């Protein structure tokens, strides 16, 4: 749907433009975080922005990096301790081969990231392979 | 060779000690570290400075990985204190921490031609206090910007034969020092 | 007898450089090497089953990812039978748009595109980058640092550095616990210099994704990438791990680029018997295949490798342009020493400077070596009035500019100053004035009373456990006095809102706008097109102090 | 209060350095000036009668010259028409033969072809420099002097200078008398280091044909033209005088190339409110009307002019350009001091090293400057080891390779010797075997003992007054037991009478064998084609010491 | 005529130069040379050569150093403090233009060199108008 | 100073040394391009002369303000046939008459090297070559990073005191 020339959204089509609790990028003012109208958990980019930014990234003629931000779109619904669980997971001889699909199948399941968990499940395969499991050093 | 391998080394049962956990090469193939220091010398420097701190002092030697970071890891998934310290032959050294992230430390040396006897016994000194939960001052740092310039080739090719050695699913062997 | 010819030379800086001889079997070869493989790609049923040399049952976790996600396998055999000779034609050609190259590049395999750039000499290669380059306007990044993690200094530093034109800064630890300080206080004397620079903190991995969600930092860069199995394993990560933490970076709405260098993998052991470029190569595509719109490369922190043996520094302008090529941001490295020669450290860095990158230093140094964490960086704050003289001496564009001492004192100050106001907020160990002063008129850490370390350690420690995050800082701002401050602290923070400077080489710059390659595209097509140094901004980089008036 | 940054910025070299704003009323401006004039020519009945907006009617003898000789009038008109951007692209084409190039640029008028590179930056003129180069294989010429005229020394120097690489090298003196011995030095030094090495001094322009119709030198080079008409004249020259000089030479066989640069006009008072660049493009053209084969230019001597105003640097790449494209030899300066500053320096030597010229350097000192009566060279001796690190550093042929001491003691000293010998049956002032020991291990003059000036000083000018010429050093030689390089200074005269030295570039390499535009065709194609560095070249340049061999 | 292909005449065509004594290249050795066998009279680039490279010149493009070359051939028969003299009267306020075309004549006349006394003659014209000659000063 | 005063003329005398200043030396211009005043120069100058037992003649040209030139006007009135150029900026020259322009018995080319003493030595040692003498050349001046410090401002000074050359003016004689 969104192509080059929508971007940039902030000054193209601002008001495409809401954040993870729905507010805009206007109720971001020092007004408001000194009242705490807005927060933290306000300030948080929406799967419906990294789509769009997908979109523009695949117009641009770079699919891989829309599919990045398509990924990035899933994750926005995994909590911050959730994604560093996950990432450590992935990383040399952490994981036995369950662990790692047990993971993918939560993503799908609880955060509906396809994707992700995908790629987890692909991740799983190749390290069997390529002998990158808990106790393979 | 002032080292004997003694066997497969086993875990610690008693916040008494601190593991020096060395590369697969230190003491055999390589002898000095990058800047001529002998191996013999490090090690018993590293001793001292932990048992004058009232700690023992366990050496070993590993095998799955010559990178001083894993190197350590090994050390302190052994070390009865969970403190441990990694040595690779060309010099480089680490305090690591049962429990923190292989590529995270308590302490660092990355810039081993800069290392003197003086400082490997602070760091052994350094380590004990950490085994006995006191919060010592870091081991002053150590920082030139041509020491890259002079020795990152040399550091590159030593290391590059002590990786030689490196043998995976292998476990750490405890040795004797003479 | 002796010549006291050779004894002159013999004393001279260069000699105390490391140099070797080509070792082929451990790799230690800059680029074109007889042990690198042949271009090659086989596929079936949309599927690759050979790439170069290499058949899909020995591939290892590089080449999968690769194979499956890093090159287009629309056009793979087009380009692959095209001849490589005639592709480097084409990249220095200034009348073959860039846009009909990348549709090509990206269809190479690693060794195709290693191939087509070893045919080019420097020249040639310059000739190619300044179009290749995907943003048309080049910029710069500095390393602000210092041996003390001296917060207040760190803020001055940092605001010099955006005053004289850095549009991206980086700070790390000496003291790992420090990191939250130096984050912050990055951040603010950043924004003090000039509202949209932005700013990293260069920590253990977790460490930093950690910090960024925090709200204490505006992108990541130190994200590596290795070239072989074996290093990539001993740097604590496979393509997999690293693709995922590039698209958690993107959901929490920070920019981020890997990071990679050739000779890595010949400093840490196993090269597999390749030539660093190849092995380069392969990071580049790893980089592609995981959707990551930047790279930091150019040898970066391994440069006393491929500077160590022949060709190794056209090796790395090659590795650069290959970046550029495969249509990635590239922050061209000229961040680390490898010389104690100032002659051969220039000629190093003119390779980038000359034709321009996305940042054409992915680190000068914007202190005095002494104080640069990063072991020393190939310029550092005593080389900015050589590096203007340059930029106007050949009249090329730089990055950066001359600056007044006035000005430069009062950018310092108010840095210090906001920063006093934050520490004073949050109820952080205190700022002195006295400690503002000395920060002003500072060059390094030689000129800064000691802090109480145990006091800040323990303070930014409570900032990572409390989850204290950036609009802790805001607040501070606009209750201590820096209404203007906290305004342009809160504007970088919305700008993790629109997912705008997540794209190719963003930057931000004038009054909070986007400037990437999706909006600011590279136009060249020879002489007098494409981006030109002039107008303002050329008289500006011509007025560099010490120019008198004949009259 | 002041600002510890900005005084460690004080420090710093490259401040001491001149510069000054541009003053375009005086000329103090580089290039692209608003006063310079609009291209433009009209023919009538094949001659000249308008010359860049100004009518013959007002032509002063620099205009006349060119207009009727420097012009390749049957092209003019069409080249004319031609889009000046156009024909920078066509520059820098890789695609776009030399040949194809040649017959267009040599047709231009001089504020055409400025008009012309002006559009250009500095890597886009590396890219076309690199193609129009009128001989294939680029070479390098040294500076071979002392502060004492000392003849002992000047022999040594000259010896190692050609055993490093350097296919041709120029002498001068501190004391005009002292002429002779300096000539005879450098010619026997030279031909020790490597038989078929060109030599020349720099003197009065009547006092140095009547040293080469004498034999004594191989050829000459600074042989000077000026842009402005006021200017030549106190130059005590007009294009005629020049003009006719030029064929006097060559009526004796000896090769000779006219000698410019950008800046002097400025220098010597009378700019006519013209650029730099255009003034030089003058004296380019001046150089191709009076069908000289060369030119020395990029500044030279007047390099402090261009240097101290913006783009200057550039502008002294764009003449060399210039030069190259009127298919013209050029020796392209980067042979006298400017800046206090080792990075500036670099910059500035760079912009030819890269794409290669005839002759990189046409005066890298090959004695350490305080030696260099030329008021010191961009490089000097104490340069030779970075010089090679760097050629090794890009691939890229600088003309000059590594050396052993030993290699360089022993040639040092048969140099002195056989110099020792020739004073001898001249009964010249002798040169005791001190001399010859002291000159063996020396690095400068200040190593060596010394000598009767006022003595030398006398039967220097009698060398010229008794119109002794070279054959007394042939014989001289002979009998000194030194045969062959008896033999290698008739090979020299035997090439004189050949005349193939005589064209476009040349020089002689091997068994005497000429290299000029004529056998060696510069024929770039872009990438995998032209001059590459490769093969035993290659492995020469590779192999610098200190390289250790890791196993 | 000489061309490209026959260049260089060293080489490809040895017999085709010679000297101011009429030998060949061969008999330049220091034998000759001490006995006197051949001396500086044999030592003269001739005009028959230096016509021979104007030809190469010509044909590799480069009109203008052929034109120089021909100037050269004219000039071997000047004898050298002759060739000093007419330099130094061109130069800037040494000579009157009657002493200039003096210059031209008795080198077409007692020469042969045509084109150069047209040189002369040519500078002679333009000297008055730029006010070059001795006294305009 | 440097009275105008009629023109000068030839000498006859071979005891006798001229000093040829450029259309500015002490009156546009005070000082070389050091600082030196040109009142110290000269008197250093005419010392060094007188100190030879010769006579020493100053006069002013403006034909062109080229050192060598300046010097050429002088060493024709000079009845030693010697003569010194010095130019505002304090580049300066021995010449002798039947010599070329460009040619000379000593050159100084790097101005800011001169010192008051160097000025006098100058002198004996052209009134030595009045006396038809072989003095031992002036030790020579050389610095490498003369021409990048100075020569900016070297063209700067010839430009100006340049604008003051009169085509056709004879030498006028200068009394101190
Ligand atoms: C060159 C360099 C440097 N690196 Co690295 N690094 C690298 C490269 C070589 C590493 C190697 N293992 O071969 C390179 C690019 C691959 C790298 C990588 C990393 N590095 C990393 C970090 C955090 C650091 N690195 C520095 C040491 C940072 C240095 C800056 C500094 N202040 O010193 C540095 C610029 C220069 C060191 C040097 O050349 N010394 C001279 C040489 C002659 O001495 P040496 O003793 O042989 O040097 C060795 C050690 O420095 C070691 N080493 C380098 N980095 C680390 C990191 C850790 C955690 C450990 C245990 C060892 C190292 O490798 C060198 C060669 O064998 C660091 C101080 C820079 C900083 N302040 O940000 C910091 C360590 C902080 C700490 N833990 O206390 C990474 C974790 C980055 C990431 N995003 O993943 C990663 C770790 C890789 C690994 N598995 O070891
Ligand atoms: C730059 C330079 C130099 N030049 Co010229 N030169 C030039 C240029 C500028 C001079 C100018 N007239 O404006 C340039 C290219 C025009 C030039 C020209 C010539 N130069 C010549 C010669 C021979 C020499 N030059 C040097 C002085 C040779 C110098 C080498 C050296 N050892 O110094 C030199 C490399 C550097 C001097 C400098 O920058 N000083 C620093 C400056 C701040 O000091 P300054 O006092 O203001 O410098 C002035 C003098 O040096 C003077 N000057 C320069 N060359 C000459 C030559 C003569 C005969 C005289 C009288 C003055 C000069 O011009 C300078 C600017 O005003 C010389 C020592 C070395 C050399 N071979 O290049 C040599 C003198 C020989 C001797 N007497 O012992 C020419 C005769 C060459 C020719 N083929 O015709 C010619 C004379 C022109 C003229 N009518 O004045
Ligand atoms: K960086
Ligand atoms: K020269
Ligand atoms: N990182
Ligand atoms: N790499
Ligand atoms: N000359
Ligand atoms: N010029």
């Amino acid at each position: 749907s969104a192509r080059v020339s929508d971007y940039p959204l902030a000054n193209k089509h601002p008001e495409w433009v809401k954040t993870a609790t729905n507010k805009t990028l206007d109720d971001f003012t020092l007004e408001n975080v000194l009242s705490n109208k807005v927060t933290a958990q306000d300030m948080r980019i929406t799967p419906e922005t990294l789509r769009l930014q997908a979109s523009i990234a695949k117009d641009a003629g770079r699919d891989r990096l829309a599919m990045n931000f398509e990924r990035a779109a899933e994750l926005t619904a995994v909590p911050d301790d959730r994604i560093l669980e996950i990432y450590n997971a992935l990383r040399p001889y952490r994981s036995t081969k369950e662990e790692l699909l047990a993971i993918a199948d939560d993503l799908e399941s609880r955060y509906q990231a396809k994707i992700c968990a995908a790629f987890v499940r692909e991740a799983a395969t190749l390290y069997v392979e390529r002998k990158k499991l808990k106790g393979d050093d | 060779g002032f080292l004997t391998e003694v066997g497969e080394a086993r875990q610690g049962t008693q916040q008494d000690e601190v593991i020096i956990a060395v590369g697969p090469a230190f003491g055999l193939a390589q002898t000095v570290n990058i800047v001529g220091i002998p191996h013999k010398s490090i090690l018993r420097e590293v001793i001292a400075g932990i048992e004058e701190e009232g700690i023992k002092a366990r050496v070993i030697r590993c095998f799955k990985s010559s990178d001083v970071a894993f190197v350590a890891v090994e050390g302190n998934r052994l070390s009865g204190s969970g403190i441990s310290i990694g040595i690779q032959s060309k010099g480089t050294t680490v305090i690591h921490q049962q429990g923190l992230p292989p590529l995270s430390n308590l302490e660092l040396f990355p810039q081993a031609p800069l290392l003197t006897l003086e400082t490997y016994r602070q760091i052994g000194k350094n380590a004990a206090r950490y085994a006995k939960r006191e919060s010592p001052q870091p081991v002053p740092t150590l920082n030139d910007q041509m020491a890259r310039p002079k020795y990152q080739a040399k550091s590159a090719i030593l290391h590059i034969k002590e990786t030689k050695y490196v043998v995976t699913g292998k476990n750490p062997q405890e040795l004797r020092v003479a | 007898m002796r010549s006291k010819r050779f004894e002159a030379l013999a004393k001279r800086p260069v000699n105390q450089d490391g140099f070797v001889k080509e070792w082929i079997e451990e790799g230690f070869i800059a680029m074109e090497s007889p042990n690198d493989p042949k271009p090659s790609i086989k596929i079936v049923n949309g599927a690759v089953t050979e790439l170069d040399g290499k058949p899909v049952s020995d591939f290892d976790l590089i080449d999968h990812f690769i194979a499956r996600y890093g090159i287009n396998l629309n056009r793979a055999e087009e380009v692959m039978a095209m001849d490589s000779v005639k592709l480097a034609n084409m990249l220095c050609d200034p009348n073959v748009k860039r846009s009909e190259i990348v549709p090509l590049t990206t269809a190479m395999t690693p060794a195709k595109i290693v191939e087509v750039v070893s045919h080019m000499n420097v020249v040639e290669m310059m000739m190619a980058m300044q179009k290749m380059r995907a943003r048309r306007t080049p910029s710069q990044q500095a390393h602000v640092t210092n041996v003390k993690d001296n917060p207040v200094q760190i803020a001055a530093d940092a605001a010099e550095g955006a005053w004289r034109g850095f549009d991206e800064q980086e700070t790390t630890v000496a003291v790992a616990r420090y990191a939250p300080f130096n984050a912050i206080a990055l951040l603010v004397g950043s924004q003090v210099g000039r509202p949209g620079v932005l700013t990293q903190c260069s920590l253990e991995e977790a460490t930093e994704l950690k910090l960024g969600m925090l709200g204490h930092t505006c992108y990541a860069e130190t994200i590596s990438v290795y070239g072989t199995e074996p290093v990539f394993t001993d740097g604590d990560d496979t393509p997999w791990s690293k693709g995922f933490l590039a698209s958690s970076y993107a959901s929490r709405g920070l920019k981020m680029r890997f990071t990679s260098g050739s000779g890595s993998e010949v400093q840490m052991g196993y090269a597999e018997g390749k030539s660093m470029l190849y092995l380069e190569a392969r990071c580049i595509y790893i980089t592609k295949a995981a959707g990551v719109q930047g790279l930091q490369n150019g040898s970066v922190s391994c440069i006393g490798v491929p500077s160590a043996v022949p060709s190794g520094i056209r090796a790395v302008l090659a590795e650069n342009l290959i970046c550029s090529s495969l249509d990635l941001e590239c922050a061209s490295s000229n961040d680390q020493t490898f010389t104690h020669s100032d002659m051969r450290r220039t000629a190093r860095l003119l390779m980038q400077f000359l034709p321009g990158t996305d940042f054409i230093s992915s680190g000068y140094s914007a202190v005095p070596n002494y104080d640069n964490m990063f072991a020393g960086s190939n310029e550092d704050a005593e080389d900015f009035d050589d590096y203007n003289v340059i930029q106007r001496d050949l009249k090329v564009d730089g990055g950066l500019r001359p600056v007044r001492e006035e000005d430069v004192i009062a950018i310092r100050n108010k840095a210090a100053r906001a920063l006093q106001a934050v520490f004073a907020g949050m109820g952080l160990p205190p700022i002195t004035d006295e400690e503002v002063e000395a920060a002003t008129y500072a060059h390094g850490s030689k000129d800064m009373p000691e802090r109480n370390i145990v006091e800040d350690i323990k303070f930014a420690q409570e900032i990572i456990n409390k989850n204290r995050n950036g609009l802790e800082v805001v607040k501070a701002l606009a209750q201590g006095g820096f209404t203007d401050v906290a305004q342009d602290m809160l504007n970088i923070q919305k700008a993790k809102l629109t997912g705008d400077y997540l794209h190719t080489s963003a930057i931000i710059v004038g009054d909070g706008q986007v400037l990437s390659a999706v909006n600011d595209v590279n136009d060249y097509a020879g002489p007098a097109t494409g981006y030109r140094l002039q107008g303002e901004r050329w008289e500006e980089i011509k007025n560099i102090p010490g120019a008198l008036d004949p009259n």
